[PDB]
Formats: C-alpha cells, sequence, structure tokens
C-alpha cells in the first residue's frame, strides 16, 4: 500500500528557486516522475530519475534511496510556473501524491475587505452576496449563516486581478419576502492573514 | 516530438454512454493510460495498457486503442463522473506525453440564466475603488457572453469572470462578471448595464441601474 507524501505549499518571489520533496512508504524498484498543472490547464510531464527539453536546465530531479525520497528543484521562477506540482510512480503512473501548490508572486500576505452585494430594492426570489476582495495568498472560505444556509449558495472560484491580489464573490438566492425578516450573514476566513469576518448583508434604503 | 489530441468536452444524458477519443500517430502501437481528475483532487488512473482497470474502478470504465485513435468509454454516466479525463502514452523519444484533456458534461434541457446587477457598495466607494457585479444564475449549457456598457460605451478588457462547476443536483452553471473602474471613473457616468446572450433567451437580457438611484 505505497503512498507518496509531498512537501507543503510555498509562495516564491520571481527569480527564486523551489525544492519540492516526495517521500514514499520498497521504492528502490520503481521510477518517480514529476507532473505539473497550472490553474485551469492540462497535465504536463517535467522529468523522472530524463528532462522534457521545455525545462532542460531549469529542472533538477534527484532521489535518496536511503530515505526513499524524490526531489524536484525548479530555478529562475516566473508567474507562468504558478502550478500544483505532483509526484507519481511509473508502471503509466499508478500512485500519485496529493500535490504541492507553488505560487510565484511579488505580492505580500493581505487579508480581504468584505463588501456586501445588497439585494435589489425592485414574490419570487432575490439574489444577494459578499464580494471578498484583494487578498493574498489563496485560499479563502465563505459560508452563509454559520453553515445553516447552503441551498442556492454559489461561491465562485477566485480570480487573480492585474494587481497580483485575488478576489471572489459568494452569492445566495432567497425568497423576496424573507428580506428584512431573515438575517443573511456571510462568514469569511482567510487563515494566512488571520482575517475572520461575519458580514451582515441588508437591503439598501 | 509526439502529440496527443482530445476534444475539449463531451455531453452525455444520465444513464447513457460517453466516448472520449485520443488522437496520435500509430498510438495503436503504444500502451494508452487514462486519468480521471475531479475538481481540486489529484488525477486517478482508471484505464492502463489500453483496456485494464485497477481494483476499485467501476465496471462502467473500459478502453480500446488501434490505428491513430484510442477510446475511453464511460457507460451509465452519473453526475459523479463529471471530471476531466486525460489520455497519456510513453514515447521512446518524447518520454511521457499527455493529451489536452476532455471535460465530461452531463446533458439536461436548456435553462436561461436569471440575471442580477449589483452596484459598488457604499463601503467599497469610501475605500477608493468600484466593483460592479453581474450574476448569471442556474443556466445550461455553459456558453454565455456578458457585454458591459457604461453610458452606452462597450467595455473591453476591464472585466473578469468565473463559472462554478455543474451543480450535482440540477446540472446548471452560474457565472459572475466583475467590472473594475476607479472611484473617480464610476462617478463620471450614470447608466451601468450588463448584457447577457445565451441559447436560452430568444433576445438578450439587459440589467441596468443609474448610479445613486435606489437600484
Ligand atoms: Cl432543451
Ligand atoms: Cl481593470
Amino acid at each position: 500500500q505505497v503512498q507518496l507524501q509531498q512537501s507543503g505549499a510555498e509562495v516564491k518571489k520571481p527569480g527564486s528557486s523551489v525544492k519540492v520533496s516526495c517521500k514514499a512508504s520498497t521504492f528502490s524498484t520503481y521510477s518517480i516522475s514529476w507532473v505539473r498543472q497550472a490553474p485551469g490547464q492540462g497535465l504536463e510531464w517535467m522529468g523522472g530519475i530524463n528532462y522534457a527539453q521545455k525545462f532542460q536546465g531549469r529542472v533538477t530531479i534527484t532521489t535518496d534511496e536511503s530515505t526513499s525520497t524524490a526531489y524536484m528543484e525548479l530555478s529562475s521562477l516566473r508567474s507562468e510556473d504558478t502550478a500544483v506540482y505532483y509526484c507519481a510512480r511509473d508502471t503509466g503512473m499508478d500512485v500519485w501524491g496529493q500535490g504541492t501548490t507553488v505560487t510565484v508572486s511579488s505580492a505580500s500576505t493581505k487579508g480581504p475587505s468584505v463588501f456586501p452585494l445588497a439585494p435589489s430594492s425592485k414574490g419570487g426570489t432575490a439574489a444577494l452576496g459578499c464580494l471578498v476582495k484583494d487578498y493574498f495568498p489563496e485560499p479563502v472560505t465563505v459560508s452563509w449563516n454559520s453553515g445553516a444556509l447552503t441551498s442556492g449558495v454559489h461561491t465562485f472560484p477566485a480570480v487573480l486581478q492585474s494587481s497580483g491580489l485575488y478576489s471572489l464573490s459568494s452569492v445566495v438566492t432567497v425568497p423576496s419576502s424573507s428580506l428584512g425578516t431573515q438575517t443573511y450573514i456571510c462568514n469569511v476566513n482567510h487563515k494566512p492573514s488571520n482575517t475572520k469576518v461575519d458580514k451582515k448583508v441588508e437591503p439598501k434604503s | 516530438s509526439y502529440e496527443l489530441t482530445q476534444p475539449p468536452s463531451v455531453s452525455v444524458a444520465p444513464g447513457k454512454t460517453a466516448r472520449i477519443t485520443c488522437g496520435g500517430n500509430n498510438i495503436g502501437s503504444k500502451s494508452v493510460h487514462w486519468y480521471q481528475q475531479k475538481p481540486g483532487q489529484a488525477p486517478v488512473l482508471v484505464v492502463y495498457d489500453d483496456s485494464d482497470r485497477p481494483s476499485g474502478i467501476p465496471e462502467r470504465f473500459s478502453g480500446s486503442n488501434s490505428g491513430n485513435t484510442a477510446t475511453l468509454t464511460i457507460s451509465r454516466v452519473e453526475a459523479g463522473d463529471e471530471a476531466d479525463y486525460y489520455c497519456q502514452v510513453w514515447d521512446t523519444y518524447s518520454d511521457y506525453v499527455f493529451g489536452t484533456g476532455t471535460k465530461v458534461t452531463v446533458l439536461r434541457t436548456v435553462a436561461a440564466p436569471s440575471v442580477f446587477i449589483f452596484p459598488p457598495s457604499d463601503e467599497q466607494l469610501k475605500s477608493g475603488t468600484a466593483s460592479v457585479v453581474c450574476l448569471l444564475n442556474n443556466f445550461y449549457p455553459r456558453e454565455a457572453k456578458v457585454q458591459w456598457k457604461v453610458d452606452n460605451a462597450l467595455q473591453s478588457g476591464n472585466s473578469q469572470e468565473s463559472v462554478t462547476e455543474q451543480d450535482s443536483k440540477d446540472s446548471t452553471y452560474s457565472l459572475s462578471s466583475t467590472l473594475t473602474l476607479s472611484k473617480a471613473d464610476y462617478e463620471k457616468h450614470k447608466v451601468y448595464a450588463c448584457e447577457v446572450t445565451h441559447q436560452g433567451l430568444s433576445s438578450p437580457v439587459t440589467k441596468s441601474f443609474n448610479r445613486g438611484e435606489c437600484s
């Protein structure tokens, strides 16, 4: 029952280099390949111990049989290197690590501002939400009414803005008669900045 | 080098059978592997050496490979098999190569988006920025155009959007589009208009407000 355990997430400055590790649970018989996935993009082979010429140079791939650990160093990082980095055992690839998030950015840790998206003043159903804006790094979690309200909730995937900071919207559809009677609270957590916010969302005058 | 081709997406009705193809020159001579990736998880090997499944992968997933095409077949597609699927081979000269991936989309009837427009909050305006949000809720299929208009000026490059995954209950998508403007620019114009085009509306639907009137 072999499993591959990868090293923690990392935020890296442009120009720097990242060392990702991959520890197995007899790994002296199999080969380990490194595969990357930029956000929203395909799987892409990097190398194994052999390099894809797209990365010949920038990549260093090593193994320590002693500790059955595989290593991947990627140097002179750009934004375009922002990706999840997976290790896998070759057969095909059958056993996969869970993946290492590498975020290449100049941005500093920042908690979001939480703005209401107030339900339109004008039966049927009203939409309302929170804009969770200008945070770094990923992720933030959002819930509604401390987890009591799940029906009709949509929490969009985060978007990286030109500023190098993320923002996302959470929205919920609710009955129009419940406006001003039901309290609607979005619960926002950004652990990296220790920012927790419960924000009441209310009809404008 | 060596290249693997796949269609971007396949649509199948629940209970019905999905076929995902993987194009390559003499791919018939290689051991084709298939990986399923659900969103925010690692890929899972479902089919190896063309047609073999590992233990614990349902009967529904079978593979086939000859000439310049190999095929992953998924029978009795349930909502649970909404995923990206990647074919992959070991080339003598290119080592390991992945196809571009195919998204499996569950097919349902057309649904028109319900459209909502949110002005910048007074809180945001105090902090020197304006975000105008356009919500397209519970629509099918995925394809949608949002055009932003400010005092009838069509807005180009200053908006971003993201889409949820297919809901596992109703199979719909929701999309939010954010128009970014400086506070000084937001206060120079009156009419903020989000225009939605979709297969489910015979004519496109506009949601508008006028800055500083009850919206
Ligand atoms: Cl239809
Ligand atoms: Cl912008």
